[PDB]
């Protein structure tokens, strides 16, 4: 379970930066080998990236910090 | 990676740079071998190679040879795809003039040389001579020479004379154009003239000179000496079946030019005379002209073919150009289509997809999953596994579609909800299983309709389908605030039968300890579905902020209403399910559930209502039979009585008592009365027929009838359809527009006759043929609305303005048809509202009014509110987020980047397919307050009104206006001001037949010049029925007395002169024709004397003509300045409507026609916003005389009146959004600072007023005035030329943008679509924002 699109969009309330924030995080979980903070519940990286937005684990500065350590 | 796509004229030095070689021979290929010949239209040396990495000879055919070019017969080794990019050029021996810059609406060559279009066409055809550098000769450069006049020029002058003829002369006239000198001559000769016939000619010629100076385009480039050659792959010569070849219409055109160019080059070296060489150069003109464009003065070649030809310009114009064909459609991959099918077991976020379609749509995703899992080594082996349909492939397909959404769209996409995303599941069959609840937004029935599918590939598009385009996200309508996903007729039927209280049923009066005991008693068959019981319920209340407190109470409800409360979320009370659950009651519950518990608990609640409605509608086997259409037993007593009342009239028609028209209105109004009498007697017998027995009785309850339940619950059917099944059908219409005398007295249960059935076919095919126009006219309206409001998008978060329009409820009539509850819901306040007290405000500042603030304003007596609107916003190139509001599919306000201009045009064009005074009396009881009505109290106790700009209002005890009535001039007022009115009694009386008059002061007044022989005539009725001074017509007057007019002179009783205050001239008013004088000569009343009595389209085309701001067929006449108006001369042919301003010294005289019957009189002062003559008024003069606040009120309320009549409802933000783009251009009244007399945009006029004010200039005398443009003229004002070439003419917008060097940017929506870039609206705003801060900054 844990599929909430309104809970993740309740904090930002833009519905446009959420798609941009989840895009930069979905590629890290698919390419590069980044381990997600939430558990793998047999979900695709596109949906499991939205769980970290609703739970507040990742943010705008969290994705930028995790990608800068790899470069 | 590119920006600012610029366009300009092509120089001969740049045309040679695009080309890779010159073509010299006109052939294409060899007859024996199919190889491109050298120096031809198809040549592998100039263009690219034919085969991949291989020349024509074959010396180099490998990858290691790229820059090596063979010398014997080979070509440059390339990828064989450069044949689309390589170009050629033909160096013409004689110059040719471009027809695009010659044959258009403006003469680009004529205005540049001060020459006529016909005269230039005369020199280009070698018929007349022109003079170059006349100088000291006897003729002017504008004077032409003939064949006999040119020979004389070389005899008298000899020296200082040079004359040419043909295209070389036009090329020479543009060499010495003196661009830096001609502008200096036009600047010193423009202010000398004063006639407007020469201002528009010299200014239009001046603006073209500065265009050729700053852009860099030289006037010499308008005529070309070398033309480019289209690449060969764009004009393909491909073979067909059977050895037949097929070429394009440009190869024979390119061959015809080369055939004539080489013939002219050979005719020059043979020393041929001028008689033969002037005709060959003339043929080369129309040879290149027919290649560029067709349809001009040069007729295109037509050989062995019906259609004339397809030239170069015909490929980008003519409703079939390559630029316009792609804007209306483009085939895509990863798509498919199939019929739709209802699936009642699916969730709201998922749909059914066949296995045969999922294998083809997700084919690339399976090939990548088979290699990653280890089932296939290569992609060639993985493809063969799908063709065999191996069992292990189904396990892979089930994993690639688990979280991958797909897009479904119906063919007619009228609004935004036409495309929604679903999670596909694998189903067995060939039909797409659709959810029953999403069928209302799609407007899709199960009659064989098809639905297209699409697969988003990138994860950027997959996140947009889940977060934006999901079916669970767009649960509310984008046009209103009401839910669009509501239970349809089949679900609302099961919820209505379940919650339907009965009088006596099984298990009535028993008590239940909880809701689980109710289901346990119903499933055992020991309790009816609807019986009066008492059940203890534990509910939770969300009314407290952050406190979900539970309450346990004992309620008195039925069994079915208790089972329905099991699916209701915890935040809602029980009083929401104690009703009968009609369709209008369920939609209001889903809307209330969305604002309390949110969205997650609502998408799972709308699915429970569909499961509960489908379950309890099947248990009750409702069915329609022949006995369900009950017929009232009193229908025969009304039809037989109405038939006898017409027989007594037909006898009077044969006796001569009534006429044909008098009998028509008698029998039409008679059957209309009997039709309503049967309808009210049918619904009374249909609704209260079910009888029951309670401990012994005959009690009447609501009818448990199948035909009554389907109409009461709102599932399907209305009062107009049940009327034709049980009651009489009534009177039928006619395509001519009249009503037939004989009605249809039979219904569909009893059956119709042969003549009664043929009559009903008139209105049947009239409504069916009307639907063909409803899809052609409304589709043309929603397309014009998008072309205007496409660039409008939310860009700024806060504008910082305080301007706004006032919002008041519609109090027209008896009650408010649309109160302030829904007119202010979702709009930010502009100014702080004040209580009747002092220093007490309701709202603190500009705040978003939600459902919690609507009730806070209903408790108070606040009636007016100043809200923000897009038509009053100050954000340049966009619209503010705070000025829009929160009326959308979301609960919060609009976000930055939302294209609010496209959702506004789709909200108006979607419901377009559904579109086609003697006395006043106060209805309710309250105080009477009059505003802007200056009255004079008489001696009897009555009031007389002299102005018409005001109206009468009914003040409620709280302090709110709920009734507004309009009063004509001279309307006698019965009640006073500040008293309690009587509900049902009159308050004022009027006279719509004869316009009354008013007197300023009392005195012995007598008619001057009334000899009763020429001017007036003493008329007497029968038995002294008329004893007054009756006026006569102007046509009946004599020829000598026609100049003199009867006038009344007001004099006081003492003999002194009486003059009205504020006006020098006394109150001397002339009596018009057809007037009666009640007061005698020398005796009148104290006040209120009527000296003279003056006697007296809808639907879809109405909304279309209202957005265009068209002038009606009979425009109304309004006043300009507030002053005393007067008449002029009537025997001349017109009417001089002179008026003297009483407050200011500025007389303004205007003329008026005589066929338009005026309603104003002589000697009455009129205001600025007062209407003189009756009739519809165009929205143009209402903007100038009143302003923009009155225009936004008249346009919105007039468009809503067309939509509110049909039942649909659209928010006011969508009409004010389109109105913002129409009120965009401005016009200057005075000249001196602008270029021409016309106006420019208000965004450019405002940015120039701030630099001129806080600069070298002190004042800003360059003022302006607001103008209104239609949805057709406002769309033409587009700074871009890429997007302007779509809906406008292509060949007209390309010649204008070329001569000015218009560098077009891509800061819009329509430009980035055909180019291929991201759109600035939506998620693409982050791409255009990250580039602006890195281009103009660091
Ligand atoms: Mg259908
Ligand atoms: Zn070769
Ligand atoms: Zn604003």
């Amino acid at each position: 379970a844990r599929v909430t699109v309104e809970d993740c969009l309740d904090n930002v309330d833009n519905r446009f930066e959420l798609v941009m924030l989840a895009t930069k995080r979905a590629r890290q979980l698919a390419t590069g080998g980044k381990e997600p903070k939430v558990a793998w519940e047999n979900d695709k990286p596109t949906v499991v990236a939205l769980r970290e937005i609703a739970s507040g684990l990742v943010d705008e500065n969290v994705v930028q910090q995790e990608d800068i350590v790899e470069d | 990676e590119f920006d600012a796509i610029r366009i300009g004229l092509a120089s001969p030095e740049m045309i040679r740079s695009w080309s890779f070689g010159e073509v010299k021979k006109p052939e294409t290929i060899n007859y024996r071998t199919f190889k491109p010949e050298r120096d031809g239209l198809f040549c592998a040396k100039i263009f690219g190679p034919v085969k991949d990495y291989e020349c024509l000879c074959g010396k180099y055919k490998r990858l290691k040879h790229r820059g090596v070019i063979c010398e014997k017969c080979g070509v440059e080794v390339a990828l064989a795809k450069v044949r689309r990019e390589r170009m050629g050029h033909i160096e013409l021996a004689s110059p040719v003039a471009h027809i695009w810059f010659l044959k258009s609406l403006p003469s680009r060559i004529g205005l540049l040389l001060d020459m006529t279009l016909r005269d230039i066409e005369r020199v280009l055809y070698f018929e007349s001579y022109v003079v170059i550098d006349p100088g000291m000769t006897t003729l002017e450069k504008g004077q032409l020479l003939n064949d006999e006049q040119y020979f004389e020029a070389l005899e008298e002058f000899g020296d200082d004379f040079d004359a040419r003829m043909g295209a070389e002369a036009v090329h020479e006239l543009l060499n010495a154009i003196d661009l830096e000198h001609e502008i200096g001559r036009l600047r010193e000769e423009i202010p000398q003239t004063n006639s407007e016939t020469k201002i528009k000619k010299l200014s239009k010629r001046l603006k073209l000179m500065e265009a050729f100076q700053g852009s860099g385009n030289k006037p010499e480039w308008m005529v070309l000496t070398v033309l480019p050659v289209l690449p060969p792959d764009l004009r393909p010569l491909v073979p067909l079946d059977g050895g037949r070849f097929a070429t394009s219409d440009l190869n024979d055109l390119y061959r015809r030019v080369i055939n004539r160019n080489n013939r002219l080059k050979r005719l020059l070296d043979l020393a041929a005379p001028d008689i033969i060489v002037r005709n060959e150069k003339r043929m080369l003109q129309e040879a290149v002209d027919a290649l560029l464009d067709n349809g001009r003065r040069g007729r295109a070649i037509t050989g062995s073919n019906k259609r004339p030809l397809k030239s170069l310009a015909d490929m980008i114009k003519g409703k079939q150009g390559r630029f316009r064909q792609n804007l209306l459609g483009k085939r895509v991959d990863y798509s498919g289509r199939s019929v739709i099918t209802v699936g009642p077991t699916l969730r709201l976020h998922q749909c059914g997809l066949p296995k045969k379609m999922a294998l083809e749509l997700f084919k690339p995703f399976i090939f990548g999953k088979l290699e990653g899992r280890g089932m296939a080594t290569t992609i060639k082996a993985a493809k063969k596994m799908v063709e065999r349909e191996l069992p292990e492939v189904w396990d892979v397909l089930a994993e690639v579609i688990r979280e991958h959404p797909v897009l479904l769209n119906r063919a007619p996409t009228l609004h935004r909800l036409g495309i929604q995303a679903f999670e596909p599941v694998l189903i067995e069959g060939k039909a797409i299983q659709l959810h029953p609840l999403v069928c209302a937004a799609y407007n899709a029935d199960f009659d064989g309709d098809q639905m297209a599918v699409h697969v988003p590939l990138t994860l950027e598009a997959q996140l947009e389908a889940r977060a934006l385009m999901m079916s669970t996200n767009n649960i509310l309508s984008p046009a209103n605030g009401e839910p669009i996903i509501v239970p349809s007729q089949d679900v609302v039927m099961g919820l209505y039968y379940m919650t339907r209280e009965a009088i006596n049923a099984k298990g009535e009066g028993m008590a239940f300890a909880d809701l689980q005991e109710v289901d346990r008693a119903y499933r055992s068959g020991q309790a009816s579905l609807h019986a009066r019981v008492k059940v203890r319920i534990n509910e939770k209340i969300k009314g407290e902020d952050g406190q979900l407190t539970a309450n346990t109470r004992i309620v008195d409800t039925t069994v079915g209403r208790a089972l329905l409360f099991q699916v209701v979320p915890a935040g809602l009370p029980f009083d929401v399910v104690n009703q009968s659950m009609k369709k209008k009651a369920i939609s209001k519950l889903i809307n209330h559930c969305y604002r309390v518990v949110g969205l997650k608990d609502t998408v799972i609640f709308a699915d429970q209502l569909m499961y509960t409605g489908f379950a309890y509608s099947t248990i009750s086997g409702v069915s329609i039979g022949v006995n369900d259409f009950v017929i009232p037993d009193e229908k025969a007593r009304i039809i037989n009585a109405a038939t006898d009342e017409v027989k007594e009239i037909e006898s009077q028609y044969a006796s001569g008592l009534v006429t044909q028209g008098e009998k028509y209105n008698k029998v039409i109004d008679l059957w209309s009365k009997a039709n309503d009498e049967v309808s009210k007697a049918m619904m009374a017998n249909l609704s209260k027929e079910k009888v029951v027995d309670r401990e012994g009785k005959e009690v009447d309850q609501e009818s448990f009838n199948s035909m009554y339940m389907m109409a009461d619950s709102g599932a399907r059917g209305s009062a107009a359809q049940i009327r034709q099944l049980a009651g009489m059908r009534g009177l039928m219409a006619k395509p001519d527009g009249s009503i037939i005398e004989t009605p249809i007295t039979a219904n569909f249960r009893e059956g119709l006759n042969v003549l009664q059935y043929f009559i009903s076919t008139h209105g049947a095919r009239k409504g069916l043929a009307d639907t063909a126009l409803k899809t052609a006219n409304s589709g043309y309206l929603t397309r014009r609305l998008v072309d205007v409001a496409q660039d409008l998008v939310v860009t700024e978060i806060d504008c910082g303005t305080e301007h706004g329009l006032l919002m008041s409820p519609h109090i027209e009539g008896g009650d408010v048809v649309e109160p302030l509850g829904e007119r202010v819901l979702g709009r930010v306040i502009a100014r702080d509202v004040f209580k009747p007290g002092s220093d007490e405000v309701i709202v603190p500042a500009g705040t978003l009014i939600d459902e919690k603030w609507v009730d806070f304003l209903e408790v108070m007596s606040v009636d007016e509110v100043v809200v923000r609107s897009p038509i009053t916003c100050e954000t340049r190139h966009g619209i503010c987020a705070m000025c829009y509001g929160r009326d959308l599919a979301r609960g919060h306000r609009v976000n930055i980047g939302e294209a609010v201009g496209v959702i506004a045009a789709q909200s108006i064009g979607e419901p377009g397919t559904q579109l086609t005074a003697d006395n006043v009396q106060v209805k309710n009881g309250g105080t009477i307050r009059l505003h802007n009505l200056k009255h004079v109290v008489r001696a009897d106790g009555a009031l007389v009104a002299v102005s018409r700009s005001g109206e009468l209002a009914v003040a409620d005890d709280f302090g709110r206006e709920r009734e507004r009535y309009k009063l004509p001039y001279g309307a006698v007022i019965s009640v006073k001001e500040g008293d309690k009115v009587d509900p049902g009694a009159i308050v004022a009386k009027w006279d719509p037949h004869t316009h009354p008059i008013v007197t300023e002061v009392d005195g012995t007044v007598a008619f001057v010049g009334m000899e009763e022989g020429i001017t007036v005539k003493r008329q007497t009725d029968e038995l002294t029925g008329l004893t007054n001074i009756e006026v006569m017509d102007p046509k009946d007057r004599p020829a000598a007395g026609k100049d003199i007019r009867p006038a009344v002179k007001l004099i006081d009783a003492a003999g002194k002169d009486l003059l009205l205050p504020g006006t020098d001239v006394p109150a001397q008013y002339f009596l018009p024709a057809n007037a009666l004088v009640n007061l005698t000569d020398g005796a009148k009343v104290s006040i209120g004397d009527v000296v003279a009595r003056i006697p007296q389209t809808g639907g879809l085309p109405r909304v279309a003509d209202l957005f265009e701001a068209r002038r009606p067929k009979e425009p109304s006449i309004l006043a300009e300045i507030s002053g005393t108006i007067s008449f002029g001369k009537e025997t001349k042919g017109k009417r001089r409507l002179v008026i003297t301003p009483n407050d200011g010294s500025d007389p303004y005289e205007e003329l008026i026609p005589k066929w338009r019957h005026l309603n104003v009189f002589e000697g009455e002062q009129v205001n600025r916003g007062e209407v003189i003559s009756d009739g519809p008024s165009n929205p143009h003069d209402i903007l100038r005389l009143l302003g923009v606040s009155s225009l936004a009120k008249y346009i919105v309320n007039e468009i809503q009146d067309v939509y509110r009549l049909q039942g649909v409802k659209i928010n006011d933000k969508h009409i004010e959004t389109i109105l913002r783009q129409m009120l965009r251009k401005v016009e200057v009244s005075e000249s001196g600072d602008s270029s021409f007399i016309k106006g420019d945009q208000v965004e450019l006029t405002q940015v120039l007023e701030e630099n001129e004010q806080l600069g070298t200039e002190d004042k800003f005398p360059a003022k302006y005035e607001r103008v209104l443009l239609g949805i057709t003229k406002a769309s033409l004002s587009t700074e871009s030329f890429i997007s302007a070439a779509s809906f406008q003419e292509t060949t007209r917008v390309l010649t204008e943008a070329a001569v000015t060097g218009k560098r077009d940017f891509l800061r819009g929506l329509k430009e980035n679509v055909v180019v291929g870039r991201l759109i600035p609206a939506g998620t693409g705003l982050a791409y255009h924002s990250e580039r602006k801060r890195q281009r103009d900054l660091g």
